[PDB]
């Protein structure tokens, strides 16, 4: 592997799994300690953070040890729990987003029904319903590769990515048709337009081009094609990196969020 | 107004079974924390049992482990307590106490008439004496001892005193030994040393004849001392 | 004509509060050293309620505080533990004001609904009971005091204080002149006199056992949203929604010193004394306290991480603490 | 560690927390209103639909609201005014009728103006920025017989317009929407003949609306 | 007519408080201050030990 490289690796993976927990742990405060954000709805975001915080925390050093160490030098015993323990925290993490998705559409469509619905217990039991789909998925399966079984694969990345990417993509197209017909002074609605198509765009935007190129090459490696190489490190990379992002896109087009994070700031 | 009444006991075989009840009326029974206290036929007063206000919280002495259970059902204001495999010495007089805890609070304030049962380490408290010879118009002082030290690092030394008049259920005099209960005559007054207690009676009467025990809240199983009888030659 | 009279009089009295006026507590007070930089630290932090917080009291214990939310809720505080000792749900959830009996056995709560309810603590059931619903009131009550077991005073929207026996449940007394909502007063250490501020930019003394106001204080350029009586009860302080503080004299009858500041642009929900009088406690609109030298008239230091607008600020009997009840459903004791 | 006693005054405050929050957390679904009239306004009239202040609650739709209206309190409102700051809405009652006829205090004010001033200082207050304003204009039946035989000049000097009556009806209605400064913030108006039975409907579309356009600042759609 | 007669006579003894000098009350206050300075807890900081609220 790389001699001097390997430290501009190192140095910058360091960097990435600081900011993650930084922006992480400064949500799950700011919302624990923010009056205004105590709403059943940020539960959702205090497990997305604490998912994210875990995997940062632990799952990253061994992927940043392996590729940079360039073998499994921990205990073989350890792969097949790793490898299960990443998975589970990645799929735990999209299914908060498409839970948090979910919940926005019925919030905003069916919002009488839902608010009298929106009880702090059923919040509890769609994050441990999530919690235990994302251990259902991992349950199954010098060195340590990923499952290669085509089937296993195949179903665990449909199940995994492509299922709640459509469901956040359906959800938040219709929420954008509904603000367009609710759009129509007038320079502040317009303005508003353009506002919410931006929050939405990036929200819809971010999650995909971070984790689509992977789980798309993930299954063209387990289809066969196979034609990902090395760039699949790199697709693997951009996975990861959007944990990072990810609580920022959730929280800073909020204003009650981003008061409690200037008061904490300052 | 306040009051608990229990009516479970009877002959009973050594080795049976029976159930204990005690109707509370008057007061807000589910914000109360209650309690059972045993005399034995002939002299003493000892705890059983208690459960918390919520009823997540359940203590036995030690005998009562493993055959005495308290429950309680707030709905119905009803207290229960069940015994099974009772010994021969099970046998005696049982009473349900009310007790409220916050700040302030007077534990062990309201206890029931009673109903008498037959058949067929610990902070020691130590009333020394069993009998006073006392007459009318004059003074008297009775000393309770304990092993440890009831004075916790609050500053309350949980040392309790009750009165027992003759044929009639016990009523709480002084909690923390420097409380006086609520509708007491101020003759009364607790004092003491973190490990040693006594009381002051002015101008004695026969209306205070009677026995009178000191009981610690420290810490659990509440233990209390034998009592100090008073006579009047 | 008879304007004309009342004028004149205005006029000479003038003249004569201006004779007995050479120096100034500043002039007497420039050579006593500054307190210092006062660095209160917020010791405890009661969390449970939700909603605006809109008045609290403490206990002549100087450990139990009563705290009185927009949420419908009285709750009994005990400060050194952070412990609940009661929770009062309130028949009117619109509660502006509440009070400690000194006895400790009567917490008195009112607001938007023009009556003051008296709350039984101890009670042979070991529950909160209402034991008398003193309406006599038009408008909303503003402010209340236990002159004593079965005595306390009330102020509010009608411009107009009164005193109530709680027995009979009767107002022996009234208090009229105030041409402005009442919104505050404080009892003398006495217990025989007290002030009230209202909105007429003005704060009158008033005699309880005889029942009419003796001393009128003015100079005061807007409303007035809190009093307090210095230690000894031989002067007291006010806030505004001027955005100054200021004490008078009640034997002097003319202002001693004001509290402003150009920074500060807002106005004042609460003032308290420290237990010697030189430290006063000032509630902000700007969501923090400042804290004045009494003699000096410095801010000696800023006091508050509250999250909205400080509405109600106590100093313990004893001195050692001082609580601040905010708009942020929080409670703060800082030492 | 501590004692008994206060290991029992902590159960007791835990569980005098967990009552808290669960009446809390049950009372929070309910919706709170506010009703601000002037006088001889409809409010009379829309409480009857369905010595302080006085509270108003029922349930429509599987909803509960809470009305407050505060007519007795006579004080000054800049006092009091921010405790119905963290409410809903707001229901205003203008007569439409009002349009000719001067206070009764007879002070030249046009009853309508008072109403205009006086909704123009409840809509641009410190508090109430952001509150959505339900505005209720009863007395068709009475501004439509005066609307004919009377012009709207009268109250409205500008008016321009048409003297009868939906346009007349349009322009108070336009100069009561006017003199809104903030956005994100809609006023839904209703034309009440004092016979209606609809006005619950009206209220209950107006605070769903209110609700979403919530629910949608959530998203940070603003 | 009534409300004025009733001011001026509330006016007639308002201007009747004998009103002691305000160097003087200053000066009272000021000593006072000083007096019970030294029990006041919030002026002169507490050692950590015998602080109610740790
Ligand atoms: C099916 C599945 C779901 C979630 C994560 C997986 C994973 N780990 C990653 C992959 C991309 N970025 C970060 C971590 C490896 C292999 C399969 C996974």
């Amino acid at each position: 592997y790389s001699l001097q490289v390997t430290l501009t690796l190192v140095c910058l993976a360091g960097l990435l799994m600081l900011l993650t927990v930084f922006g992480n742990v400064l949500v799950i405060i700011a919302v624990f300690t923010s009056r205004a954000l105590k709403a059943p709805q940020n539960l959702f975001l205090v497990s997305l953070a604490s998912a994210d915080i875990l995997v940062a925390t632990l799952v990253i050093p061994f992927s940043l040890a392996n590729e940079v160490m360039g073998y499994w030098y921990f205990g073989k015993a350890w792969c097949e729990i790793y490898l299960a323990l990443d998975v589970l925290f990645c799929t735990s993490s999209i299914v908060h987003l498409c839970a948090i998705s979910l919940d926005r559409y019925w919030s905003i469509t069916q919002a009488i029904e839902y608010n009298l619905k929106r009880t702090p217990r059923r919040i509890k039991a769609i994050i441990i319903t999530v919690w235990v789909i994302s251990a259902v998925i991992s349950f199954p399966p010098p060195r340590c590769e990923i499952n290669d079984q085509k089937w296993y694969v195949i179903s665990s990345c449909i199940g995994s990515f492509f299922a709640p990417c459509l469901i956040m993509i359906l959800v938040y197209v219709r929420i954008y048709q509904i603000a367009k017909r609710r759009t129509r002074r007038w320079r502040g609605r317009q303005n508003r337009e353009k506002r919410f198509t931006f929050v939405l765009a990036v929200v819809i935007g971010v999650f995909v081009v971070c984790w689509f190129p992977f789980f798309f090459t993930y299954t063209l490696t387990a289809v066969g094609c196979s034609v990902p190489r090395t760039l699949f490190k790199f697709f693997f990379w951009f996975g990861y990196c959007n944990s990072s992002l990810n609580p920022v896109i959730y929280t800073i087009f909020n204003h009650d969020f981003r008061r409690a994070f200037k008061k904490i700031l300052c | 107004d306040v009051q608990l009444v229990e009516s479970g006991g009877g002959l009973v075989q050594p080795g049976g079974s029976r159930k204990l009840s005690c109707s509370a009326s008057g007061f807000a029974f589910s914000s109360f924390g209650m309690h059972w206290v045993r005399q034995a036929p002939e002299k003493g007063l000892e705890w059983v049992a208690y459960i918390s206000s919520g009823s997540g919280t359940i203590y036995y002495a030690d005998t009562v482990k493993g055959r005495f259970t308290i429950s309680r059902d707030d709905p119905k204001n009803t207290l229960f307590l069940q015994m099974t495999s009772l010994r021969s010495e099970d046998t005696a007089m049982y009473y349900c106490v009310r007790s409220i805890y916050y700040y302030g609070s007077s534990p062990f304030d309201f206890w029931g008439q009673g109903t008498t049962l037959t058949v067929s380490s610990d902070i020691v408290m130590t009333q020394a004496t069993s009998s006073v010879p006392v007459t009318p118009g004059e003074s008297v002082s009775i000393s309770c001892r304990s092993s440890k030290s009831l004075l916790h690092s609050n500053g309350n030394t949980y040392l309790y005193w009750f009165l027992q008049r003759p044929g009639q259920s016990p009523q709480l005099l002084i909690y923390r030994m420097s409380n006086l209960a609520s509708g007491v005559p101020d003759r009364f007054s607790g004092s003491g040393s973190g490990t040693a207690f006594t009381l002051t009676i002015s101008r004695l009467e026969a209306e205070d004849v009677g026995v009178y025990y000191c009981m610690q809240h420290l810490e659990y199983p509440l233990t209390f001392g034998a009592g100090t009888k008073l006579e009047l030659k | 004509q008879l304007r004309q009279e009342a004028e004149q009089l205005k006029n000479q009295i003038r003249d004569a509060r201006k004779a007995c006026a050479d120096a100034t507590l500043s002039q007497i007070t420039n050579n006593i050293d500054p307190v210092g930089r006062i660095q209160m630290r917020t010791r405890r932090t009661l969390r449970g309620h939700l909603a605006k917080i809109y008045a609290m009291h403490w206990g002549t214990d100087s450990r139990l505080l009563v705290s009185a939310s927009q949420d419908g809720k009285l709750i009994i505080w005990d400060s050194y533990t952070t412990n609940k000792v009661h929770a009062i749900p309130l028949r009117s959830s619109w509660v502006m004001t509440c009070a400690y009996a000194p006895s400790g056995n009567y917490v008195a709560c009112g607001g938007l609904d023009n009556i003051c309810s008296i709350y039984n603590l101890k009670t042979r059931e070991g529950n909160v009971r209402v034991s008398r619903e003193l309406a006599g009131h038009t408008g909303y009550l503003s402010c209340c005091r236990f002159l004593d077991d079965n005595q306390i005073v009330t102020s509010s929207g009608d411009t107009t204080c009164a005193l109530w026996d709680i027995e009979t449940g009767q107002q022996t007394t009234t208090f009229t002149g105030h041409t402005g909502d009442v919104m505050s007063l404080s009892l003398a250490p006495d217990t025989r006199l007290f002030v009230s501020g209202a909105c007429d930019a003005s704060a009158k003394l008033w005699d309880v056992r005889e029942g009419m106001c003796r001393q009128t204080f003015t100079g005061h350029e807007s409303d007035i949203n809190a009093i307090c009586f210095f230690p000894n009860g031989n002067a007291f302080a006010t806030g505004s929604d001027d955005a100054t503080c200021r004490l008078f004299d009640l034997r002097a009858d003319q202002e001693l010193m004001t509290y402003s500041h150009d920074n500060i642009i807002c106005g004042i929900t609460s003032v308290s004394f420290s237990k010697s009088g030189r430290l006063l406690l000032a509630g902000y609109d700007d969501f923090n306290c400042n804290v004045w030298d009494a003699l000096k008239a410095d801010r000696a230091g800023v006091l508050a991480g509250h999250d909205n607008r400080v509405s109600c600020l106590g100093v313990t009997d004893d001195g050692m603490a001082v609580a601040t009840g905010s708009w942020d459903s929080f409670l703060k004791i800082w030492n | 560690t501590l004692s008994a006693e206060e290991r029992a005054a902590l159960e007791r405050s835990k569980a005098i927390e967990k009552n808290l929050k669960e009446d809390g957390i049950s009372a929070a679904k309910d919706v709170k209103l506010l009703l601000l009239g002037a006088g001889e306004s409809g409010k009379s009239t829309i409480v009857k639909q369905m010595t302080g202040i006085v509270e108003t609650h029922f349930t429509f739709k599987n909803l509960h609201f809470r009305l407050f209206d505060v007519g007795g309190q006579r004080s000054e409102r800049k006092k009091w005014i921010h405790c119905f700051e963290d409410v809903t809405a707001i229901i205003f009652c203008v007569a439409l009728s009002g349009y000719d006829q001067v206070l009764h205090e007879d002070e030249t004010t046009n009853r309508m103006h008072e109403s205009l001033m006086l909704f123009d200082s409840i809509c641009n207050n410190k508090f109430f920025i952001d509150t959505s304003i339900i505005l209720f204009l009863n007395k068709k039946d009475l501004f439509g017989e005066k609307i004919k035989k009377s012009p709207l000049t009268i109250c409205f000097p500008e008016y321009t317009g048409p003297n009868t009556y939906e346009d007349a009806a349009a322009y108070i209605q336009a100069q009561f929407e006017s003199k809104n400064r903030s956005p994100n913030k809609e006023i839904y108006c209703h034309m009440t003949c004092a016979t209606d039975t609809n006005n619950i409907q009206v209220v209950f579309d107006a605070v769903t609306d209110i609700i979403i356009a919530n629910n949608l600042r959530g998203c940070g759609l603003y | 007519i009534a409300q004025a007669r009733k001011l001026v006579e509330q006016l007639k003894m308002e201007a009747n408080i004998d009103r002691i000098k305000v160097s003087k009350a200053a000066a009272d206050l000021m000593a006072y201050c000083e007096a019970h300075a030294k029990e006041d807890p919030l002026l002169t900081p507490v050692p950590a030990s015998e602080n109610p609220f740790r």
